[PDB]
């Protein structure tokens, strides 16, 4: 089948992306070194899937859902297919309740609500990771209530991060107890372009399994430029002709079907939700470039972190002209709408 | 007389700026065209 | 039975094997060139399988004189390098042949160059500040002991002065063992470094690997993996702390581009290979300080055409704990070492690791240089005299702070004739705290060039 | 069956046939025993280089007149890897990149052959650059000294004197060449890539008139020939030179200009349909120039103490020194002498930018007299240049800055010199002494150049023991310096300025 | 060339306009399907212009002088079409409407025009 | 002017002329400052900065962006208000009064709020 | 400009080789053989004439794009219209 898992004889897997008239073009999802011409391949009978469950809370995993923290195997509840369709227009509900970040420059000025996507776009070393890790840390005050209609579960998806950066994030979460309710999906820089491409989808599958079961979820993707580069590498090795800026033609469909799968469901589907914070790293500080203007148009708002505001003591470095949230004051408590209601327009003026 | 001198200076600094910006804007015209041609031809040769 | 050469295109060679005798990936194959004065045994590395018992290989020596149909013998193992405590003192090429004594290392333990990065369970982040004694580096970009450190910049601005300075700040006195990897720098520097390390008597405590610019791209990429295999032996087996100086790690990505376009893989953005970030990742992640043992690595990175948005600089930025960024514009002002203060960064510059009395000074200097770099658009037209007094006060100390980040390095003594200077961190913090408050605002800008510390500032200012 | 099929396939004076030809490339069928980069020959007397060896045909780049090639011609092996004839017989000849004579002066009595792609001397075979390559340009030997085995980039704009500075450097060597000892006796190669035929002829005349054709060889790839000759002209230049270098001679190479080699290899690579990188160049243009310029070195005495010194010229598109090829070559060489066109039009000639030019070998290769006398001049001229950029609009000026500014102006008038006038080091040191020790402080800015030229002829006719003392010892001793200051003061009285007055 | 070599006369060859020789070469190289270089010109450009410009020269006491109207695209002298052309030519005569409007025939601008033999 | 009538066309073309002259002057004003201009140019910049803000409006769908309810301005009142603005009859008001406000009755009520 | 953009569509579907700005090689000849048919005839051909007013559209006022550069070189005169002057009141 198209996107079936293949099993190669080293126990390594791959996905069948091209089905030609006489051959299958597959991507290897692991250590490709062990592959030889003329050796056996077995099919698996499964469309591309990952294990899921609440047993993942506190674990660090490969994109295929197996652990790398070394703390032994995960008691997965079921598998879930990575490419199930987004909840359609009739299944969704309006965003109405806040995702408290505890950062004044966000929560007052450009609010984040449960089921919004908010793009944390910026340059190198401007606070993108720091805003997202601080957001995941702030949720502990809710988690300690033990109530499923207000506690938030988190997933942090590290794409292309170096392994000591992921180990720093992990202990920065342990310092605040956030590893009680966070899962980390790690495709570190060493791993082949298959894992580096796949990591956001397996994040979205582990997330969706809690979402449809009536739980509230927060996904951080860190960062979708390294997924777009990994899909460029996969597409060019498969010899598909590239579109603009040497990206694959459908690099928009790489991100749209990733980010549309996070929304607030109706009360007829348990009323769970998934909130997405994608990150984009813009080269040379230009927001008007191909990949960032895709993800700005897919998401519901921007927190544009500019380095020449960061340097001049405005930290966190939100450019108050460009930054917005398009759900706005529908995603704030009444007191914050009364007090802060015009503050973005007053500062941009 | 100090205004005259400071304004001659500001005019010659602006003439050196228009020159340097033009020598940057041409290098960017040429790069933009060459990147557009590389992207067209790479597609035409893939087919 | 053994294979035959069947296609040759520059340093890329296709070889056909019998049905069942096809080598694995990354095996070393020998081939003979027997023309005349040009004669040598080639080493080929397996890079792809093309089907029908055919494999595509990358040549570690110029293929010049190779003829179609010659026999090729599969050694059944990857390219191997000699490792052991007896590797220190000597100079090696990528294949682990010694240039100082041709028979040497043949009897040492041989490790494969191709090895997996350390398990994530074994990683821990480093925070311990390294004191170099350079003002701009110790103040604004504090290097990490056991981290990954880098020096970016366009051509002809200061990689080699500053890397030989950092050798003199660190490796002259460091208690462990050092490795140096020449990945595609100019051969004349390799000879200058090999003589200098013998004069300073450091050479007994270090191993040098070389893969200079004359060499074909198949070796010019494998040199980094060769030198790294000697470093990760000293890390894992001997349990010593290690230094791993690499110069220039852009040339590794560039050699990857030069082979990839002969392998026939489609060009990415600006004609790099696809897999660039995966090849760079598969190298960079091996250079890491696993729990309880450290490998302080310092990497020079070229930037072609000063284009800091180029995919090779842009991919390597993700892997680094401190990044010094050199600039043409700052070099044109005569400021040496020519570090850009605003673009350069360190991940440990926070009040919990460096203390508040450092961090406040480092933030105040950045705010001043930023406000000046914003005014540069007006300064270029109207000079200083148009500015408001709240700005003209700031610009008059910005131009002094900018110059006072210069230093007379120990490396530059061989060119300027001036001796070198080291300053301690406490004197650096006390100096920039006084400059930002204003205690030196009355001295002329020309006093501040190439000083060192505060007592030398006073001694120089008294002469003008 | 399959072993009989393989035995037969092994069983195959061999001749191939051209199956395709176009634009300066051809494909050959047959030749089952040809080496990669074997030199082919075609029926019209045309050569080619077997770059690509496919399973069933060989792709050959064509050298010279590819118009004589058509499908169905035979081709044959020469049996030689890509190589050029070499030996002392090339001294005083003009040759095409294949080593065939193009002057029409007669055949070449070549000693042997050398392959172009022989690897440079490794890190253990080289020695520290420690010996002066005298250029004879005041603006270069005072501030950016070249040592034997250095690569010094002559980067500049169009029409700024880049060829003139290199022809000066080749002319200067005649005062050494007259001496028989191979240690002093530098010999030279000048390779013209993409130059006009009248420019190569003008240089050939200038080198005959100065006597440099005793010891120069010219490689000519003028702008009329095929891209293959323009691509080879640097490598054959280095391969003529290397044979002397490894025999313990000293060699100088001028590449004029190495940008028009990059624009040839862009042509060859795009006709081969390889995909380009930045600026439409193929990815390996760094491996084009570095493979060339790394051949230039000084050898250790164990290998015979010869050396080869490179002056690659680069042409810069309106002074954008951050362009791709400029920064690729600045990254290879040991320094640069940026020739700023804004100074050339104001009549500063040679137009050396004294702030941006550098030598990264530095004062290891500069004689102790020059190192002592000139050693301050660089920073004095750089601080004069910024003081002049300030004082162009200064409303009032102090007597210290006014004295320093006047010294700076008389040092800038001191450094310039006319075309084809190389000065020996024993005259350069005295010319810089006049400026640095302040003896020009009473001479008007119009007369300085005539004064410096006349004093050097005064000291050449009488008091020659100044120059003999400097040459025989490489240092300027106090017992000669007192005679120099005396002779300068005795000449200052007998000189006269073209306007103003006589002087102290 | 026939008038220089066989008749033994001096000759003056006007070319109007040498830029369209570069352009037409780029369009033939594109119709032949060859990969285009920097800013889209033919890969042979600096040789293909050379095979025309090197041929305009004096020999054996007889000469082919040339005048060449050259268009500059976008007014920038770095573009490969003018930057290849201005490598070859020795003098630059520029006509100015600001000098023609003063009645000064033949309206050659004395400051903007330049020559490389003026030494 | 054959379709909308000349009163609309005059006002629309005058507003565009003013905003175009302002966009041309922004690069002068950013460096040399508004104090340097001609009296007619400085008067025009003070009209343009008010016109730019009076082209803003509190839309109904922007209730979640601004908190204030939305407003509809008739075509005739829109024309009369920009006719007065281009002829300077509101140059005595503070610059912030025109922002998001809607029509002339709202403009007056916000200028009285300040 | 839409003549050229329609010919480029046809040519790239026919797999003909792209040049600059993806136009096929002959696009100067496409416009030239069109425009150079405008002329004034001599008295022996009845003294008729044809006058061409080609229009083209320029992206962000550039005149260095491929089609504008071709037609500016083919035509006898060039009435540059500019949007800045259109806004300032200078109409046409």
């Amino acid at each position: 089948m198209t996107q079936e898992l293949l099993e190669f004889p080293g126990g390594v897997l791959g996905v069948a992306l091209n089905l030609d008239e006489h051959s299958v073009g597959a991507v290897i999802l692991g250590e490709f070194e062990k592959i030889e011409e003329g050796q056996q391949v077995k099919r698996t009978g499964e469309v591309l899937s990952v294990p899921v469950g609440d047993a993942f809370l506190g674990r660090v995993v490969n994109p295929l859902g197996q652990p790398i923290d070394g703390q032994g195997d995960i008691a997965a509840e079921t598998r879930r297919a990575l490419e199930l369709q987004a909840p359609s227009v009739v299944q969704r509900q309006s965003v109405s309740e806040p995702l408290q970040t505890g950062i004044k420059a966000i929560d007052a000025m450009t609010p984040i609500g449960r089921g919004q996507r908010q793009l944390i776009i910026g340059d190198r070393k401007t606070g993108k990771t720091a805003v997202c890790v601080d957001t995941i840390l702030n949720q502990r005050e809710a988690w300690l209530t033990g109530d499923p209609k207000q506690q938030v579960r988190c997933v942090y998806v590290a794409i292309g991060q170096k392994g000591t950066t992921i180990a720093s994030v992990k202990r920065a979460l342990e310092e605040g107890g956030a590893m009680e309710y966070t899962t980390i999906v790690a495709a570190p820089a060493s791993d082949a372009a298959g894992f580096k491409w796949l990591a956001p989808y397996t994040g979205s599958a582990i997330g969706q399994h809690w979402m449809y079961n009536g739980k509230h979820v927060l996904i951080v993707f860190d960062d979708l430029s390294k997924q777009a580069d990994a899909y460029r590498a996969i597409s060019l090795l498969l010899r598909r002709p590239p579109g603009r800026e040497a990206f694959p033609g459908d690099v928009f469909y790489l991100h749209s079907r990733l980010l549309e799968r996070c929304a607030k469901l109706s009360d007829e589907l348990g009323g769970g939700s998934m909130t997405g914070l994608p990150i984009i790293e813009t080269k040379a500080n230009d927001i008007s470039a191909f990949i960032p203007t895709n993800v700005i148009s897919i998401t519901d708002g921007q927190c544009f972190l500019e380095s020449d505001l960061f340097n001049q003591g405005v930290r966190p470095a939100i450019n108050v002209g460009v930054s917005v949230s398009r759900v706005g004051g529908a995603a704030q408590i009444k007191a914050m709408k009364e007090v802060a209601g015009s503050l973005r327009l007053d500062l941009s003026q | 007389a100090s205004r005259r001198r400071a304004m001659k200076s500001a005019t010659d600094n602006a003439d050196d700026l228009i020159k340097a910006l033009t020598l940057a804007a041409n290098r960017e015209r040429q790069a933009q065209i060459t990147q557009e041609i590389s992207e067209i031809v790479g597609g035409a040769n893939a087919l | 039975t053994a294979g035959r050469v069947v296609r040759i295109t520059g340093p890329v060679v296709d070889v056909e094997f019998p049905r069942g005798s096809v080598p694995e990936l990354f095996n070393a194959l020998h081939a003979e060139i027997t023309f005349g004065a040009l004669a040598k045994t080639l080493t080929l590395e397996v890079a792809q399988h093309l089907g029908d018992s055919l494999v595509r290989c990358i040549s570690m020596q110029p293929t010049d004189g190779l003829v179609r149909g010659v026999e090729v013998t599969d050694t059944g193992a990857s390219i191997s390098v000699p490792v052991g405590d007896g590797v220190k003192g000597h100079v090696f090429n990528a294949l682990g042949d010694c240039l100082d004594d041709p028979g040497y290392g043949k009897d040492f333990e041989h490790w494969s160059i191709h090895r997996k990065p350390p398990a994530f369970s074994d990683l821990e982040p480093r925070t311990e500040m390294l004191e170099t004694g350079l003002k701009v580096v110790d103040l604004l970009t504090p290097y990490v002991r056991g981290g990954k450190i880098a020096l970016f910049g366009g051509a002809g601005v200061g990689k080699t002065v500053l890397i030989q300075e950092m050798i003199n700040r660190i490796a002259r006195n460091f208690g462990g063992t050092s490795v140096f990897a020449g990945v595609g720098e100019r051969t004349r520097e390799g000879n200058d470094l090999w003589v200098e390390l013998a004069d300073a008597n450091v050479l007994k405590d270090t191993a040098l690997v070389f893969g200079q610019m004359d060499e074909p791209p198949g070796t010019r990429m494998r040199v980094a993996l060769s030198a790294l295999t000697m470093a990760e032996f000293f890390r894992d087996e001997q349990g010593q702390d290690v230094l791993l100086f690499i110069d220039n790690i852009f040339r590794f990505t560039q050699a990857g581009s030069e082979v990839s376009t002969l392998l026939g893989r489609m060009p990415s953005a600006v004609g790099y290979q696809p897999t660039l970030a995966d090849e760079m990742g598969e190298l960079q992640e091996r250079i890491t300080s696993t729990r309880g043992r450290s490998i302080t690595s310092m990497q020079a990175v070229y930037v072609p055409a000063d284009d800091y948005t180029d995919p090779a600089p842009a991919t390597t930025f993700a892997h680094l704990d401190a990044t010094t960024e050199l600039s043409r514009a700052v070099f044109s002002k005569g400021i040496f070492p020519a570090v850009d203060p605003l673009a350069s960064s360190s991940t440990i510059l926070d009040p919990a690791i460096v203390g508040d009395e450092h961090y406040r000074v480092a933030q105040e200097v950045i705010r001043i240089l930023q406000r000046y770099k914003d005014l540069q658009d007006i300064i270029a037209i109207l000079g200083i005299d148009e500015l408001s007094e709240e700005d003209k006060q700031l610009v008059n100390r910005a131009r002094r702070i900018e110059r006072f980040l210069s230093q007379n390095m120990m490396a530059a003594e061989q060119f300027t004739g001036q001796p070198g200077s080291t300053v301690p961190l406490k004197e650096t913090i006390e100096a920039f705290d006084k400059l930002t408050k204003g205690e030196f605002d009355h001295l002329p800008e020309q006093a501040f060039f190439l000083i060192g510390g505060l007592d030398d500032l006073a001694k120089k200012a008294e002469s003008l | 069956i399959e072993g009989a099929i393989e035995d037969y396939v092994s069983s195959f004076e061999e001749i191939g046939t051209v199956i395709d030809a176009g634009d300066g490339i051809a494909h050959v069928e047959g030749l089952p025993s040809v080496m990669t980069q074997e030199l082919l020959e075609f029926p019209g007397g045309v050569l080619g280089v077997a770059l690509n060896l496919d399973e069933h045909s060989v792709g050959a780049v064509i050298l010279g007149e590819f118009e004589k090639i058509e499908e169905g011609q035979q081709v044959k092996r020469t049996g030689e890897v890509l190589s050029v004839p070499v030996g002392d017989a090339f001294l005083g000849r003009v040759v095409n990149p294949l080593g065939q004579p193009i002057d029409g002066q007669g055949d070449i009595a070549a000693e042997t052959r050398r392959a172009l792609e022989l690897q440079a001397p490794s890190v253990v075979q080289r020695q520290s650059v420690s010996e002066p390559l005298q250029t004879g340009i005041k603006a270069i030997d005072a501030m950016t000294p070249i040592g034997r085995g250095q690569r010094q980039l002559i980067i500049g704009d169009r029409k700024t004197g880049k060829t003139a500075v290199c022809v000066d450097t080749i002319l200067n060597q005649r005062e050494a060449w007259l001496t028989g000892d191979p240690k002093q006796q530098v010999r030279c190669v000048y390779v013209a890539i993409g130059q006009k035929g009248t420019t190569i002829a003008s240089v050939k005349r200038a080198l005959e008139e100065g006597g440099a054709m005793e010891y120069t060889t010219i490689v000519a790839a003028p702008a009329s020939d095929a891209a293959g000759f323009k691509w080879l002209a640097p490598y054959t230049g280095s391969a003529i030179g290397q044979h002397w270098m490894y025999n313990g001679k000293h060699v100088l190479i001028v590449f004029d200009d190495l940008s028009k080699q990059a624009d040839a290899y862009r042509a060859i690579s795009l006709l081969l349909r390889r995909p380009p990188g930045r600026e439409a160049f193929p990815g390996d243009v760094f491996y084009l120039h570095s493979r060339l310029l790394e051949r230039c070195a000084k050898l250790s005495d164990e290998l015979g103490g010869g050396s080869m010194t490179g002056l690659p010229i680069i042409e810069t598109k309106a002074n954008d020194i951050s362009a791709f090829i400029p920064t690729n070559v600045i990254s290879i060489t040991d320094g640069q002498c940026f020739l700023e066109s804004d100074l050339f039009n104001q009549g500063v000639r040679p137009a050396i930018n004294v702030g941006v030019s550098v030598s990264r070998v530095g004062g290891a290769a500069q004689i102790k007299a020059m190192k002592e006398v000139a050693g301050s001049l660089r920073l004095d001229l750089s601080q004069y240049r910024e003081l002049e950029a300030f004082a162009a609009f200064a409303s009032d000026l102090d007597a210290a800055s006014k004295a320093q500014l006047d010294r700076g102006a008389r040092l800038v008038e001191l450094l310039k010199q006319p075309q084809y006038s190389p000065l020996a080091v024993e005259e350069q040191v005295v010319a810089i002494f006049l400026g640095t020790q302040g003896h020009l402080d009473s001479v008007p800015v119009e007369d300085v150049q005539r004064f410096e030229s006349e004093l050097l002829e005064h000291v050449k006719a009488s008091h020659s023991d100044i120059f003999d003392g400097i040459r025989e010892t490489k240092k300027l001793s106090e017992e000669a310096e007192e005679k120099l200051v005396s002779v300068i003061n005795e000449f200052k009285k007998g000189f006269q300025a073209s306007d103003g007055s006589s002087v102290v």
